[PDB]
Protein backbone atom coordinates (compact mmCIF):
# COMPACT_ATOMS: atom_id res chain seq x y z
CA UNK A 1 0.00 0.00 0.00
CA UNK A 2 2.79 2.03 0.20
CA UNK A 3 5.17 1.25 -3.34
CA UNK A 4 8.93 2.53 -2.88
CA UNK A 5 9.49 5.40 -5.28
CA UNK A 6 12.38 7.88 -5.59
CA UNK A 7 13.40 10.63 -3.97
CA UNK A 8 12.66 14.30 -5.28
CA UNK A 9 14.47 15.50 -7.66
CA UNK A 10 15.50 19.27 -9.14
CA UNK A 11 16.37 19.20 -12.95
CA UNK A 12 16.88 22.18 -14.99
CA UNK A 13 14.39 23.40 -17.73
CA UNK A 14 15.13 20.79 -21.06
CA UNK A 15 16.58 18.33 -18.90
CA UNK A 16 15.76 14.57 -18.05
CA UNK A 17 14.21 12.71 -15.01
CA UNK A 18 14.16 9.39 -14.16
CA UNK A 19 11.65 8.35 -11.64
CA UNK A 20 11.46 4.46 -9.97
CA UNK A 21 8.52 3.10 -8.34
CA UNK A 22 9.71 -0.23 -6.37
CA UNK A 23 6.56 -2.68 -6.07
CA UNK A 24 8.59 -5.79 -4.84
CA UNK A 25 6.84 -5.34 -1.63
CA UNK A 26 3.60 -7.13 -2.25
CA UNK A 27 2.13 -9.96 -4.20
CA UNK A 28 -0.23 -8.21 -6.92
CA UNK A 29 -2.64 -10.41 -9.34
CA UNK A 30 -2.63 -7.90 -11.07
CA UNK A 31 -0.95 -6.92 -15.15
CA UNK A 32 -0.81 -2.98 -15.07
CA UNK A 33 1.08 -0.83 -13.00
CA UNK A 34 -0.41 2.75 -13.28
CA UNK A 35 1.10 6.25 -12.94
CA UNK A 36 -0.80 9.34 -11.59
CA UNK A 37 0.36 12.93 -11.55
CA UNK A 38 -0.65 15.53 -8.93
CA UNK A 39 0.44 19.50 -9.76
CA UNK A 40 1.23 21.36 -6.31
CA UNK A 41 -1.77 22.99 -5.68
CA UNK A 42 -4.27 21.09 -8.26
CA UNK A 43 -6.06 17.59 -8.31
CA UNK A 44 -4.85 14.32 -9.52
CA UNK A 45 -4.41 13.33 -13.09
CA UNK A 46 -4.37 10.08 -14.55
CA UNK A 47 -0.83 9.88 -16.28
CA UNK A 48 -1.51 6.38 -17.77
CA UNK A 49 -0.23 2.72 -17.21
CA UNK A 50 2.31 0.41 -18.29
CA UNK A 51 1.30 -3.46 -19.30
CA UNK A 52 3.38 -5.50 -16.15
CA UNK A 53 5.10 -8.49 -17.88
CA UNK A 54 4.15 -7.02 -21.24
CA UNK A 55 6.01 -3.72 -21.17
CA UNK A 56 3.65 -1.81 -23.23
CA UNK A 57 3.01 2.05 -22.22
CA UNK A 58 -0.49 3.84 -22.65
CA UNK A 59 -0.69 7.34 -21.77
CA UNK A 60 -3.25 9.69 -21.11
CA UNK A 61 -4.21 12.54 -23.66
CA UNK A 62 -2.05 14.96 -22.57
CA UNK A 63 0.74 13.03 -21.16
CA UNK A 64 1.92 11.21 -24.56
CA UNK A 65 5.49 12.34 -26.58
CA UNK A 66 7.72 13.27 -23.79
CA UNK A 67 6.12 11.20 -21.14
CA UNK A 68 7.74 7.31 -21.56
CA UNK A 69 6.91 4.24 -19.25
CA UNK A 70 9.33 1.80 -18.68
CA UNK A 71 9.53 -1.37 -16.88
CA UNK A 72 12.20 -3.41 -15.44
CA UNK A 73 14.25 -6.81 -16.29
CA UNK A 74 12.21 -8.47 -13.47
CA UNK A 75 8.95 -6.54 -14.18
CA UNK A 76 8.46 -5.56 -10.98
CA UNK A 77 9.82 -1.74 -10.54
CA UNK A 78 8.39 0.91 -13.36
CA UNK A 79 10.42 3.83 -13.83
CA UNK A 80 8.83 7.12 -15.75
CA UNK A 81 10.72 9.01 -18.14
CA UNK A 82 9.83 12.78 -18.52
CA UNK A 83 12.22 14.51 -21.52
CA UNK A 84 12.30 18.27 -22.07
CA UNK A 85 11.10 19.24 -18.73
CA UNK A 86 9.66 22.90 -18.58
CA UNK A 87 9.15 24.96 -15.76
CA UNK A 88 5.29 24.08 -15.46
CA UNK A 89 6.27 20.08 -15.18
CA UNK A 90 6.83 20.56 -11.61
CA UNK A 91 4.66 18.06 -10.02
CA UNK A 92 4.54 14.97 -7.75
CA UNK A 93 4.11 11.76 -9.22
CA UNK A 94 2.64 8.85 -7.74
CA UNK A 95 2.80 5.10 -8.71
CA UNK A 96 -0.74 3.13 -8.34
CA UNK A 97 -1.27 -0.76 -9.27
CA UNK A 98 -4.86 -1.87 -8.59
CA UNK A 99 -5.05 -5.23 -6.17
CA UNK A 100 -6.59 -7.33 -8.15
CA UNK A 101 -6.95 -8.32 -12.07
CA UNK A 102 -9.39 -5.63 -14.34
CA UNK A 103 -10.53 -3.78 -10.95
CA UNK A 104 -9.06 -0.23 -12.21
CA UNK A 105 -8.66 1.13 -9.07
CA UNK A 106 -6.23 1.82 -7.14
CA UNK A 107 -5.71 0.51 -3.60
CA UNK A 108 -2.00 0.26 -3.48
CA UNK A 109 -0.49 3.77 -3.92
CA UNK A 110 3.44 5.11 -3.91
CA UNK A 111 4.88 7.44 -1.77
CA UNK A 112 5.21 9.92 -4.28
CA UNK A 113 8.04 12.15 -6.39
CA UNK A 114 8.21 15.37 -6.46
CA UNK A 115 10.03 16.90 -9.25
CA UNK A 116 11.42 20.32 -9.43
CA UNK A 117 11.85 22.23 -12.83
CA UNK A 118 13.66 25.58 -11.10
CA UNK A 119 17.78 26.94 -11.10
CA UNK B 1 -22.93 14.55 -30.13
CA UNK B 2 -22.98 10.44 -29.75
CA UNK B 3 -21.90 8.07 -26.91
CA UNK B 4 -18.81 6.49 -29.34
CA UNK B 5 -16.25 7.08 -26.77
CA UNK B 6 -18.67 5.59 -23.93
CA UNK B 7 -18.66 2.34 -26.23
CA UNK B 8 -15.44 1.64 -27.79
CA UNK B 9 -13.20 2.96 -24.68
CA UNK B 10 -15.50 1.12 -21.88
CA UNK B 11 -13.48 -0.50 -19.77
CA UNK B 12 -16.00 -3.58 -18.94
CA UNK B 13 -16.57 -5.61 -22.33
CA UNK B 14 -19.13 -8.43 -21.50
CA UNK B 15 -18.55 -12.11 -23.26
CA UNK B 16 -20.11 -13.17 -26.01
CA UNK B 17 -22.84 -15.05 -24.90
CA UNK B 18 -23.93 -12.29 -22.99
CA UNK B 19 -23.47 -9.21 -25.41
CA UNK B 20 -24.38 -5.92 -24.15
CA UNK B 21 -26.72 -3.74 -26.20
CA UNK B 22 -26.31 0.11 -26.36
CA UNK B 23 -29.17 2.45 -27.35
CA UNK B 24 -27.45 5.61 -29.41
CA UNK B 25 -30.32 7.96 -30.10
CA UNK B 26 -30.75 11.67 -30.50
CA UNK B 27 -27.08 12.73 -30.52
CA UNK B 28 -25.03 13.66 -33.94
CA UNK B 29 -22.78 10.62 -35.02
CA UNK B 30 -19.69 11.61 -36.43
CA UNK B 31 -18.25 8.15 -37.77
CA UNK B 32 -14.70 10.27 -38.60
CA UNK B 33 -13.68 9.29 -35.25
CA UNK B 34 -13.88 5.49 -36.03
CA UNK B 35 -11.23 5.81 -39.32
CA UNK B 36 -8.73 7.78 -37.79
CA UNK B 37 -7.68 5.69 -35.30
CA UNK B 38 -4.79 3.85 -35.65
CA UNK B 39 -6.01 0.52 -33.90
CA UNK B 40 -9.10 -0.58 -35.81
CA UNK B 41 -8.43 -3.77 -37.25
CA UNK B 42 -11.18 -4.51 -39.01
CA UNK B 43 -13.61 -2.01 -39.87
CA UNK B 44 -16.13 -3.65 -42.13
CA UNK B 45 -19.56 -2.48 -43.09
CA UNK B 46 -22.09 -4.59 -44.74
CA UNK B 47 -25.06 -2.64 -46.65
CA UNK B 48 -22.89 0.84 -46.52
CA UNK B 49 -20.22 2.09 -47.81
CA UNK B 50 -18.19 3.43 -44.64
CA UNK B 51 -17.00 6.76 -46.57
CA UNK B 52 -20.57 7.78 -46.54
CA UNK B 53 -21.45 7.41 -42.80
CA UNK B 54 -21.75 10.72 -42.23
CA UNK B 55 -24.54 11.66 -45.08
CA UNK B 56 -27.09 9.17 -43.66
CA UNK B 57 -29.43 9.10 -40.68
CA UNK B 58 -30.79 6.56 -39.01
CA UNK B 59 -33.41 6.20 -36.59
CA UNK B 60 -32.20 3.86 -34.24
CA UNK B 61 -27.87 3.05 -33.45
CA UNK B 62 -27.52 -0.37 -31.68
CA UNK B 63 -23.95 -0.81 -30.56
CA UNK B 64 -23.33 -4.71 -29.47
CA UNK B 65 -20.07 -4.80 -27.90
CA UNK B 66 -18.35 -8.54 -27.02
CA UNK B 67 -15.12 -9.98 -26.59
CA UNK B 68 -13.71 -13.21 -28.68
CA UNK B 69 -10.49 -14.21 -30.03
CA UNK B 70 -9.23 -13.34 -33.44
CA UNK B 71 -9.84 -17.00 -35.02
CA UNK B 72 -13.89 -16.33 -34.62
CA UNK B 73 -14.18 -12.51 -35.46
CA UNK B 74 -14.28 -13.27 -39.26
CA UNK B 75 -17.34 -15.21 -37.71
CA UNK B 76 -19.21 -11.70 -37.01
CA UNK B 77 -20.78 -11.50 -40.28
CA UNK B 78 -24.09 -11.82 -42.32
CA UNK B 79 -24.41 -15.56 -43.20
CA UNK B 80 -21.39 -17.32 -41.49
CA UNK B 81 -21.92 -20.38 -39.30
CA UNK B 82 -19.49 -21.42 -36.33
CA UNK B 83 -19.41 -21.54 -32.40
CA UNK B 84 -19.87 -17.90 -32.37
CA UNK B 85 -22.55 -17.39 -35.35
CA UNK B 86 -24.59 -20.23 -34.40
CA UNK B 87 -24.69 -20.11 -30.00
CA UNK B 88 -23.37 -17.20 -29.23
CA UNK B 89 -24.33 -14.13 -31.83
CA UNK B 90 -26.08 -14.41 -35.04
CA UNK B 91 -26.33 -11.43 -37.35
CA UNK B 92 -29.61 -11.56 -39.92
CA UNK B 93 -28.80 -12.27 -43.57
CA UNK B 94 -29.97 -8.88 -44.45
CA UNK B 95 -27.75 -7.25 -41.93
CA UNK B 96 -27.22 -3.73 -42.51
CA UNK B 97 -24.29 -1.67 -40.27
CA UNK B 98 -20.77 -1.89 -39.50
CA UNK B 99 -18.85 -4.00 -37.78
CA UNK B 100 -15.39 -2.87 -35.63
CA UNK B 101 -12.86 -5.17 -33.95
CA UNK B 102 -9.43 -4.74 -33.22
CA UNK B 103 -6.79 -6.76 -31.02
CA UNK B 104 -6.75 -6.01 -26.97
CA UNK B 105 -4.29 -8.51 -25.37
CA UNK B 106 -2.49 -5.80 -23.11
CA UNK B 107 -6.45 -4.99 -21.77
CA UNK B 108 -7.75 -8.82 -22.01
CA UNK B 109 -5.02 -11.36 -21.41
CA UNK B 110 -3.21 -12.42 -17.94
CA UNK B 111 -0.16 -13.98 -17.96
CA UNK B 112 -1.68 -17.02 -15.74
CA UNK B 113 -4.54 -16.96 -18.18
CA UNK B 114 -8.13 -14.53 -17.94
CA UNK B 115 -11.26 -16.96 -17.53
CA UNK B 116 -13.40 -13.99 -17.45
CA UNK B 117 -14.65 -14.72 -20.70
CA UNK B 118 -17.27 -16.88 -21.65
CA UNK B 119 -18.62 -18.66 -25.33
CA UNK B 120 -21.28 -21.34 -25.34
CA UNK B 121 -20.02 -24.37 -26.41
CA UNK B 122 -23.40 -26.37 -26.65
CA UNK B 123 -27.20 -25.68 -27.57
CA UNK B 124 -30.11 -26.91 -28.94
CA UNK B 125 -30.56 -25.21 -32.19
CA UNK B 126 -28.93 -22.41 -34.02
CA UNK B 127 -29.56 -18.97 -32.58
CA UNK B 128 -31.92 -16.49 -34.46
CA UNK B 129 -30.42 -13.28 -35.56
CA UNK B 130 -29.76 -10.31 -32.88
CA UNK B 131 -30.65 -13.26 -30.17
CA UNK B 132 -29.34 -13.80 -26.59
CA UNK B 133 -29.12 -16.80 -24.61
CA UNK B 134 -28.12 -15.89 -21.56
CA UNK B 135 -29.35 -19.68 -19.97
CA UNK B 136 -27.06 -21.50 -18.22
CA UNK B 137 -28.59 -25.04 -18.31
CA UNK B 138 -26.98 -28.35 -18.16
CA UNK B 139 -26.67 -29.33 -21.78
CA UNK B 140 -28.10 -33.41 -22.51
CA UNK B 141 -25.95 -34.30 -24.85
CA UNK B 142 -27.09 -38.00 -24.55
CA UNK B 143 -30.64 -39.64 -23.38
CA UNK B 144 -30.05 -39.84 -20.27
CA UNK B 145 -31.76 -36.69 -18.47
CA UNK B 146 -29.03 -34.71 -16.89
CA UNK B 147 -31.31 -33.45 -13.77
CA UNK B 148 -29.06 -30.26 -13.38
CA UNK B 149 -25.98 -32.40 -12.84
CA UNK B 150 -23.53 -32.52 -15.22
CA UNK B 151 -21.37 -35.79 -15.92
CA UNK B 152 -21.48 -38.13 -18.64
CA UNK B 153 -23.06 -36.61 -21.57
CA UNK B 154 -23.97 -33.88 -19.94
CA UNK B 155 -21.98 -30.73 -20.31
CA UNK B 156 -22.14 -26.79 -19.31
CA UNK B 157 -22.79 -25.16 -22.19
CA UNK B 158 -20.14 -22.12 -21.04
CA UNK B 159 -16.44 -22.45 -21.90
CA UNK B 160 -13.41 -19.92 -20.68
CA UNK B 161 -11.40 -18.60 -23.49
CA UNK B 162 -8.46 -18.71 -21.25
CA UNK B 163 -6.61 -15.44 -22.66
CA UNK B 164 -2.56 -15.03 -22.37
CA UNK B 165 -0.44 -12.93 -23.82
CA UNK B 166 1.86 -15.54 -25.02
CA UNK B 167 -0.95 -16.60 -27.48
CA UNK B 168 -0.77 -16.48 -31.22
CA UNK B 169 -2.21 -13.80 -32.96
CA UNK B 170 -5.42 -15.76 -33.36
CA UNK B 171 -6.01 -16.88 -30.15
CA UNK B 172 -5.55 -13.27 -28.59
CA UNK B 173 -8.76 -11.50 -27.31
CA UNK B 174 -10.52 -8.90 -29.82
CA UNK B 175 -12.53 -6.62 -28.52
CA UNK B 176 -15.79 -6.47 -31.25
CA UNK B 177 -18.55 -3.47 -31.48
CA UNK B 178 -21.58 -4.47 -33.91
CA UNK B 179 -23.13 -1.04 -34.99
CA UNK B 180 -26.83 -1.98 -36.33
CA UNK B 181 -28.27 1.05 -38.47
CA UNK B 182 -32.02 0.78 -39.95
CA UNK B 183 -29.42 9.91 -35.10
CA UNK B 184 -27.69 12.35 -38.33
CA UNK B 185 -24.28 12.73 -39.22
CA UNK B 186 -22.34 15.72 -39.36
CA UNK C 1 -13.51 12.09 -21.60
CA UNK C 2 -16.26 11.48 -18.43
CA UNK C 3 -15.68 14.98 -16.18
CA UNK C 4 -16.74 15.26 -13.17
CA UNK C 5 -18.25 18.01 -11.34
CA UNK C 6 -17.29 17.16 -8.13
CA UNK C 7 -19.17 19.73 -5.53
CA UNK C 8 -19.26 21.23 -3.36
CA UNK C 9 -15.50 22.59 -3.88
CA UNK C 10 -14.95 22.91 -0.07
CA UNK C 11 -17.12 21.71 3.13
CA UNK C 12 -17.03 23.11 6.56
CA UNK C 13 -18.78 21.34 8.76
CA UNK C 14 -18.63 20.53 12.56
CA UNK C 15 -17.28 17.28 14.37
CA UNK C 16 -19.87 14.59 14.66
CA UNK C 17 -21.98 15.97 11.83
CA UNK C 18 -22.84 13.97 8.01
CA UNK C 19 -20.80 15.89 5.50
CA UNK C 20 -22.38 14.39 1.75
CA UNK C 21 -19.81 15.11 -0.78
CA UNK C 22 -20.90 14.29 -4.19
CA UNK C 23 -19.50 13.67 -7.69
CA UNK C 24 -21.26 14.23 -10.81
CA UNK C 25 -20.16 12.84 -14.22
CA UNK C 26 -20.75 14.20 -17.61
CA UNK C 27 -21.53 10.49 -19.22
CA UNK C 28 -24.34 10.30 -21.82
CA UNK C 29 -24.89 6.47 -21.00
CA UNK C 30 -23.87 6.92 -17.02
CA UNK C 31 -21.11 5.20 -15.16
CA UNK C 32 -23.23 2.15 -13.56
CA UNK C 33 -21.57 2.14 -10.28
CA UNK C 34 -17.89 2.03 -11.37
CA UNK C 35 -16.87 4.66 -9.31
CA UNK C 36 -13.39 4.82 -6.58
CA UNK C 37 -13.54 7.48 -4.11
CA UNK C 38 -10.22 8.29 -2.43
CA UNK C 39 -9.00 10.66 0.47
CA UNK C 40 -5.91 12.64 0.22
CA UNK C 41 -5.04 14.00 3.88
CA UNK C 42 -2.42 16.48 3.69
CA UNK C 43 1.19 15.22 2.81
CA UNK C 44 0.19 11.30 2.41
CA UNK C 45 -0.55 9.95 -1.11
CA UNK C 46 -4.25 9.33 -1.33
CA UNK C 47 -6.25 6.54 0.19
CA UNK C 48 -8.96 4.21 -1.69
CA UNK C 49 -11.64 4.59 0.63
CA UNK C 50 -14.71 3.21 -1.18
CA UNK C 51 -13.86 0.99 -4.80
CA UNK C 52 -17.52 0.71 -6.60
CA UNK C 53 -20.76 3.17 -5.60
CA UNK C 54 -20.77 1.28 -2.30
CA UNK C 55 -18.88 -0.89 -0.79
CA UNK C 56 -15.41 -0.06 1.07
CA UNK C 57 -12.33 -1.18 0.69
CA UNK C 58 -10.51 -3.43 3.51
CA UNK C 59 -9.45 -1.15 6.79
CA UNK C 60 -11.91 1.57 5.99
CA UNK C 61 -14.26 2.22 8.56
CA UNK C 62 -17.95 2.28 8.66
CA UNK C 63 -18.13 6.03 8.67
CA UNK C 64 -17.56 6.36 5.40
CA UNK C 65 -20.75 5.16 3.29
CA UNK C 66 -20.64 5.63 -0.36
CA UNK C 67 -23.97 5.96 -2.79
CA UNK C 68 -25.16 6.75 -5.93
CA UNK C 69 -25.25 4.69 -9.45
CA UNK C 70 -25.14 6.07 -12.70
CA UNK C 71 -24.46 9.41 -13.06
CA UNK C 72 -25.21 11.34 -9.75
CA UNK C 73 -22.73 10.00 -6.61
CA UNK C 74 -22.68 10.95 -3.07
CA UNK C 75 -20.13 9.86 -0.30
CA UNK C 76 -21.02 10.99 3.15
CA UNK C 77 -18.86 10.82 6.43
CA UNK C 78 -20.74 10.32 9.50
CA UNK C 79 -19.51 11.28 12.58
CA UNK C 80 -16.32 12.92 11.52
CA UNK C 81 -13.13 13.29 13.23
CA UNK C 82 -10.25 15.74 13.56
CA UNK C 83 -8.18 13.26 11.30
CA UNK C 84 -11.01 13.24 8.33
CA UNK C 85 -9.99 16.49 7.02
CA UNK C 86 -8.70 15.99 3.66
CA UNK C 87 -9.08 16.23 -0.02
CA UNK C 88 -11.31 13.79 -1.75
CA UNK C 89 -11.48 12.43 -5.18
CA UNK C 90 -13.78 10.45 -7.33
CA UNK C 91 -12.75 8.21 -10.18
CA UNK C 92 -14.73 6.70 -13.26
CA UNK C 93 -13.05 3.05 -14.52
CA UNK C 94 -15.51 2.91 -16.76
CA UNK C 95 -14.35 3.92 -20.02
CA UNK C 96 -10.57 4.90 -20.96
CA UNK C 97 -9.94 8.30 -20.53
CA UNK C 98 -9.49 7.65 -16.18
CA UNK C 99 -10.35 10.57 -15.16
CA UNK C 100 -10.19 11.67 -11.20
CA UNK C 101 -12.98 14.57 -10.11
CA UNK C 102 -11.64 17.79 -8.95
CA UNK C 103 -11.57 17.02 -5.35
CA UNK C 104 -13.57 18.58 -2.41
CA UNK C 105 -11.83 19.93 0.70
CA UNK C 106 -13.32 19.08 3.56
CA UNK C 107 -12.72 20.95 6.56
CA UNK C 108 -13.78 20.56 10.48
CA UNK C 109 -14.96 23.66 12.16
C1 LIG D 1 -10.82 6.59 -26.87
O1 LIG D 1 -9.82 7.23 -26.11
C2 LIG D 1 -8.64 7.52 -26.87
C3 LIG D 1 -7.62 8.07 -25.90
O2 LIG D 1 -7.00 7.03 -25.16
C4 LIG D 1 -8.97 8.49 -28.00
O3 LIG D 1 -7.81 8.67 -28.80
C5 LIG D 1 -7.58 10.07 -29.03
O4 LIG D 1 -8.46 10.59 -30.02
C6 LIG D 1 -8.28 11.99 -30.28
C7 LIG D 1 -9.35 12.39 -31.27
O5 LIG D 1 -10.65 12.04 -30.80
C8 LIG D 1 -6.87 12.24 -30.79
O6 LIG D 1 -6.68 13.64 -30.98
C9 LIG D 1 -5.85 11.71 -29.80
O7 LIG D 1 -4.53 11.83 -30.34
C10 LIG D 1 -6.13 10.24 -29.48
N1 LIG D 1 -5.20 9.75 -28.48
C11 LIG D 1 -4.71 8.51 -28.48
C12 LIG D 1 -3.77 8.17 -27.36
O8 LIG D 1 -5.02 7.69 -29.34
C13 LIG D 1 -10.11 7.94 -28.86
O9 LIG D 1 -10.54 8.92 -29.79
C14 LIG D 1 -11.29 7.51 -27.99
N2 LIG D 1 -12.31 6.87 -28.80
C15 LIG D 1 -13.31 7.54 -29.38
C16 LIG D 1 -14.27 6.71 -30.18
O10 LIG D 1 -13.44 8.75 -29.27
Amino acid sequence: VQLAQSGSELRKPGASVKVSCDTSGHSFTSNAIHWVRQAPGQGLEWMGWINTDTGTPTYAQGFTGRFVFSLDTSARTAYLQISSLKADDTAVFYCARERDYSDYFFDYWGQGTLVTVSS
Amino acid sequence: LCPFDEVFNATRFASVYAWNRKRISNCVADYSVLYNLAPFFTFKCYGVSPTKLNDLCFTNVYADSFVIRGDEVRQIAPGQTGNIADYNYKLPDDFTGCVIAWNSNKLDSKVSGNYNYLYRLFRKSNLKPFERDISTEIYQAGNKPCNGVAGFNCYFPLRSYSFRPTYGVGHQPYRVVVLSFEVCGK
Amino acid sequence: EVVMTQSPASLSVSPGERATLSCRARASLGISTDLAWYQQRPGQAPRLLIYGASTRATGIPARFSGSGSGTEFTLTISSLQSEDSAVYYCQQYSNWPLTFGGGTKVEIK
